[PDB]
């Protein structure tokens, strides 16, 4: 199992592994187990139900696939995204407030973002933008803020020379193209995963970064890309190993962190904004 | 080689099935947001909060009742209420902020910019739809102080055509103009379906929603008599 | 045939009573010009209102398909049409008549919502509503002149394509009128020469798929006529003549299947006649004995 993802409603999962199979579990009997890719599937993610039961899978065979459940209940292969010349590391749907938009990051340093003009026809996608991170991309995370005051923003984490391994890109209304907005020079360790905390009424964006330790940043939007008052607020080194995946609360309050030690731990902040561990799981 | 993902019902997955948020669902279930005076709304909300165990929420509701439903300056408490709303929003508790916005109405809407208000409204609506609570979500949409959210409840208009004539019907009548016959005949009790008319895509037959629901509970054939396996048994 | 008093209280004498199609709703035109409505294991009154300036002679329901619609003939040359919204609201008033509207009976629903009124002057009007959704409009189409003092009317409950629309008219002698599609106008169809005594109630019967219509006449003696079609000509035959009332009969009514006939006369006895040949099946009274 390389990745697990819950649906929007929290009643179904999508598990992809190195056995060339992507499985969907319904609250848990696997209702469909079908071969997807010519290589190992790294990440599989769900999409908003308004577009239907839609899955996106990225694999080592340089292709990203979009699957859709059709009615027993069989899954069909809607589209292949062969624009990547190298393996695709992570794939993530954009939040529903931007419509059906998909973003994929390739190991060659190119992040390709697609969009279906007709949400009722998933067979077509258009490469709206392409971003060059100048380093081997590892994982990306969309900004789930539904506020109109925040432009569509995507951060790309590279696992590549002690340079900044986290690049943050922002939409510019005038240029209609993504561009570099924040560069975290303080993050030089290899980055394995990033995950923006769900905004949910907050005035600032909270970023979780997977590195040799766990780092949490509060990219406050200060009053051309918008500048940010970047300040790390949680440097958790309880892992004593490398960090693989980070997942946030459904409300963006508790961060679930998993390291190479095989232990999953949760991090929450008190009213002093002092983050502390609220539980150890294994 | 490791994959971590948190869930909507608080479940944690890593395959781990760690169970590890009923308060939000309950508060959405039995808040009162309109149809009653401000004092009654605040009192009911505070009673619900205290019964659930959120003492600060009940105290906030009662304090709002004191502040507004009552000398001090009329606008002396506006900054305070705006700060309370922002404090609830910034900590991730959006239901309280949106409920206060609904209950107070225009008394506090002008104190918050439309962008942040719409952001709170959309976040609360997304949370409600996540927990499969359509009733409360639609109530919030309908009572929304922002026109953008209220307009989100409107391609929700269905177009109906009479079968005997294959022509459109008036958007306010139940009588076909051309055929001069009631095309909304009930398929169970044989009356006029002026209101809710449940339909079937296959046989194009239907009637009163309650009647069809009661009929499908004892059989599986279409009551109009076409043989279409509507419920497939 | 057990008779039991219904738990209903009326402060004025009731002139006419009419059930609904389902048998649940009912209407009465009491002596105080009040049109009451009761609902169904007991009866619960749900509406009561004054309608006209004169006495309300007959009240009868319409088909539930058009809605809960009530009509009421009066002495003020008016036949008000009421609707239910429970706040019953008058929809229109058909004051085109010149004399007292002796009786009003709704037409069968198989040809839409139509209305006919017999005036004491001897002319029977027919009103129809082209728009069912708007009952406020009623256009007069047919002015049937009976040339005699009208007393009652009764529509033909037949709904087959082979039977034209048909209206019965009494006098106080029996003239039956049928619709003619060739001229698109009502005309005379038949006459009961065997009827000479004044008529107080004329009623057809629900055919229920018969090859002929059945006519019941209220006179000094109850008479049943079987109108067999062959304006369409008719084989008018008399199959019953009962003098058991020994007085002028005021009301006649058929069951839902048109098999047993109720006749109420001045003797204070409700008598049920059923096919066997027609013979009495039960003699009632005021107290129900
Ligand atoms: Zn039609
Ligand atoms: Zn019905
Ligand atoms: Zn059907």
């Amino acid at each position: 199992i390389h990745d697990v993802s819950f649906d929007f409603h929290g009643r179904r999962m999508a598990t992809c592994s190195s056995d060339q199979s992507v499985k969907v579990w319904d609250k848990w009997h696997c209702t469909a187990s079908w071969k997807t890719h010519s290589g190992s599937v790294w990440r599989v993610t769900w999409a908003h139900p308004e577009f239907g039961q839609v899955l996106a899978s990225c694999s080592f065979d340089r292709t990203a696939a979009v699957w859709e459940e059709i009615v027993q209940s069989h899954w069909v292969k809607r589209t292949t995204l062969v624009d990547s010349r190298t393996s695709v590391t992570d794939v993530k749907f954009a939040p529903k407030h931007m419509g059906l938009m998909l973003a994929t990051c390739s190991a060659d340093g190119i992040v390709r973002i697609y969009e279906a003009p007709d949400v009722m026809n998933l067979s077509q996608w258009s490469l709206q933008h392409e971003i060059s991170c100048k380093l081997s991309c590892s994982c990306i995370s969309w900004n789930p803020s539904s506020s109109r005051a925040h432009s569509p923003m995507i951060a790309v984490g590279s696992d590549d020379n002690a340079m900044a391994k986290v690049q943050i890109f922002e939409y510019n209304e005038n240029t209609r193209k993504y561009a570099k907005a924040e560069t975290l020079m303080t993050v030089t360790d290899p980055v394995h995963d990033i995950a923006f905390a769900p905004n949910l009424g907050r005035s600032f964006h909270i970023l979780a970064i997977a590195t040799k330790d766990v780092r949490i940043f509060t990219l406050k939007p200060v009053r051309g890309p918008t500048k940010f008052e970047i300040h790390i607020v949680a440097q958790f080194d309880n892992h004593n190993s490398q960090v693989w995946r980070v997942s946030w609360n459904i409300t963006g309050t508790v961060l679930a962190s998993s390291g190479d030690d095989g232990c999953v731990r949760l991090w929450k902040a008190n009213y002093m904004d002092n983050w502390k561990c609220t539980g150890i799981l294994k | 080689p490791e994959g971590l993902c948190y869930g909507l019902f608080g479940d944690l997955a890593f395959l781990s099935v760690f169970e590890t948020m009923r308060w939000f669902v309950d508060t959405a279930e039995r808040y009162a947001l309109a149809g009653r005076p401000l004092a009654e709304l605040c009192d009911h909300n505070a009673k619900v909060a205290r019964e659930l165990g959120r003492n600060q929420v009940a105290q906030t509701w009662t304090m709002l009742r004191i502040i507004y439903c009552s000398r001090l300056p009329p606008d002396f408490f506006g900054v305070l209420v705006r700060d309370m709303l922002h404090f609830y929003a910034e900590q991730g508790d959006v239901q309280m902020a949106v409920s206060v916005l609904i209950v107070l109405g225009e008394r506090v809407r002008k104190d918050i910019d439309e962008q942040t208000q719409e952001h709170w409204y959309t976040s609360y609506i997304d949370l409600l739809q996540r927990f499969r609570l359509w009733n409360v979500s639609n109530e919030v949409v309908k009572l929304s102080t922002s026109r953008a959210v209220s307009c989100l409840n409107q391609s929700t208009t269905l177009h109906v055509n009479c079968s005997h004539c294959k022509r459109p019907m008036s958007s306010r009548g139940w009588v076909c103009d051309r055929c001069h016959r009631c095309a909304s005949m009930c398929a169970v009790c044989h009356h006029v379906v002026k209101g809710l008319f449940v339909w079937c895509q296959g046989c194009s037959h239907g009637g009163h929603l309650q009647h069809i629901m009661k009929w499908l509970e004892g059989s599986s054939h279409c009551p109009a008599g076409c043989g279409h396996l509507c419920e497939y048994s």
